[PDB]
């Protein structure tokens, strides 16, 4: 019974009265802090209450809608995972450090755990500390997306072969033993890349969306 | 470097141990029910606000510094700082 | 390259890069059910002795999870515990200093 929810707000000042972006993890076991409580320490910035209002059902929207990890879920507990890796793609700035990087993750595999990736990851890198927290963010909130399409597609996560031709598309393929060396066109994309950067190329991303 | 000012009810404190005062009051570290929330786990999110705060005593610190430098849900750490706001071992001289 | 001294711990002397121990499969057991084909013998053998035959190029240099996710394809999950398996034995990163 873990069920994290990630969590990712998003207002615009255009179609939302005011500007908001965050992330968070939410333990949806835990019922008893208050989400309004928790938004209106979040957002010490100030129509306060009618803002605190959208925020919440936005928090509670994800939170009733998030698919907990189907395994830990529908007994299986199989070791090591039916091998569905997933490609888990970073773009993070924190200040002026960007973050690019790409690597795969197994979605099937309950043993698997990004705090512990993420935190090392911080630590080869020398990243900020700040990217610990949102490394696995990202990692949980990349593997709750295959989690939730793949249950609205009523796949029963015991191993059998992904009917959908889409999603099975999206999923890395197997590794025979030729395979274990990565071509030289693959390690360029999948390895971490950390560049300064202003806020005038900021600008730029953000005006990316 | 800043000499740090708590009242006189959390001399109990100590950054290295953990007090009873702190198990009454987030039993949820302690219950052994949940592997990623254990004491080693709580002094870590707590020293991290309480050390962190005391490099500026005069900048209030928050629940928003705290869960992006810590691995925690934000639950806990909401409830967390709430605890440690309340014995005023942060944000007590802001 | 002049090769410099190899040096594990003697708990380890067991170690052989041509061959899988018994203590590897018990410490590492997703690769050796035999019902995932992409995590076999074969490939923990590479997977495992390009991290090694990696560090001991050079010992003095601490030899990282990420150099091991660039170089091999394979769920990094599955990379980050053989590497600490291997750290955990002084197999890998034994001399960083």
């Amino acid at each position: 019974s873990e069920q994290l929810v990630p969590i990712r707000l998003e207002f615009d000042q255009d179609r939302d009265r005011f500007f908001l972006r965050d992330t968070l993890l939410w333990n949806k076991n835990d019922k008893l802090i208050k989400i309004e409580d928790f938004v209106d320490d979040m957002l010490r910035d100030y129509t306060r209450e009618q803002h605190i209002d959208t925020i919440c059902q936005s928090i509670q929207e994800q939170i009733q809608e998030f698919q907990g990890n189907p395994y830990i879920e529908l007994n299986q507990d199989r070791l090591g995972g039916d091998d569905l890796r997933i490609r888990i793609k970073l773009d993070i700035v924190v200040g002026q450090n960007q973050l690019i990087d790409q690597f795969e993750w197994d979605i099937s595999n309950s043993d698997n755990c990004p705090e512990e990736f993420a935190e090392s990851m911080c630590q080869e890198l020398e990243l900020p500390g700040e990217f610990v927290t949102a490394i696995a963010h990202s990692i949980r909130e990349q593997v709750h997306m295959y989690h939730k399409s793949l249950a609205l597609l009523g796949y029963n996560f015991d191993g059998s072969a992904i009917e959908d031709d889409d999603i099975r598309s999206r999923m890395l393929p197997t590794i025979t033993l030729d395979d274990v060396y990565r071509p030289a066109a693959e390690s360029k994309i999948f390895t971490p890349n950390l560049l300064q950067i202003s806020a005038a190329e900021l600008e730029r991303l953000d005006k990316d969306k | 470097a800043h000499e740090i000012v708590i009242p006189s009810y959390s001399k109990w404190f100590n950054l290295e141990k953990i007090h009873s005062i702190e198990v009454q009051s987030l039993p949820e570290f302690f219950t052994n029910r949940i592997p990623s929330k254990t004491p080693e786990v709580y002094m870590r999110y707590r020293n991290f606000m309480v050390n962190s705060y005391r490099l500026n005593p005069n900048e209030y610190f928050s629940v928003t510094t705290a869960r992006r430098n810590v691995s925690g849900d934000a639950a806990a750490l909401f409830r967390l700082h709430k605890f440690l706001t309340k014995w005023g071992l942060i944000n007590y001289q802001v």
